[PDB]
């Protein structure tokens, strides 16, 4: 006897499978990606973004702005004493 | 026939069967069903068609 009507009938298989979620999440963030990120950080500019450039990157943590920052607060009280003696 | 002998009753039924020998007339009933069977179908198979066709596009 005659077929029924079923298998031409495709209207509930786009809310049907869990990759439709991630289909429809992954068009609006594919589409409107950007080939790379904008920044690692690059603000401090007075001669000092140079200072977190080689320091204070993604580049390196090393020990270097570290002496630097102890010999700044070091400079303050060392020629403090010669205030206070 | 012939291997009767008694024919009187071949030469009957023998115009009994030619004479009833449209016995069941011809039909072609699907016709009005077929088609409207053939729209409700048509129209929900390329629905499907074009759909999935844009999906895979996509």
């Amino acid at each position: 006897v005659s077929t029924l009507i079923p298998p031409k009938v495709v209207s509930s298989k786009n809310i049907g499978s869990a990759p439709n979620a991630k289909r429809i999440a992954n068009v609006v963030h594919f589409y409107k990606s950007l080939p790379q990120g904008p920044a690692p950080a690059i603000k401090a500019n007075t001669r000092l973004a140079r200072y977190k450039a080689k320091y204070f990157d993604g580049d390196n943590a090393s020990g270097k702005p570290l002496w630097h920052f102890a010999l700044g607060i070091i400079a303050f009280g060392y020629s403090m004493e010669y205030y206070f003696h | 026939r012939s291997v009767l002998k008694n024919t009187s009753v071949i030469d009957k039924i023998e115009s009994y069967v030619k004479q009833y020998k449209p016995v069941k007339i011809d039909a072609s009933k699907q016709l009005q069903v077929i088609e409207s069977f053939e729209k409700h179908a048509m129209t929900n198979a390329k629905e499907t068609e074009s759909l999935v066709s844009k999906e895979l596009k996509d």
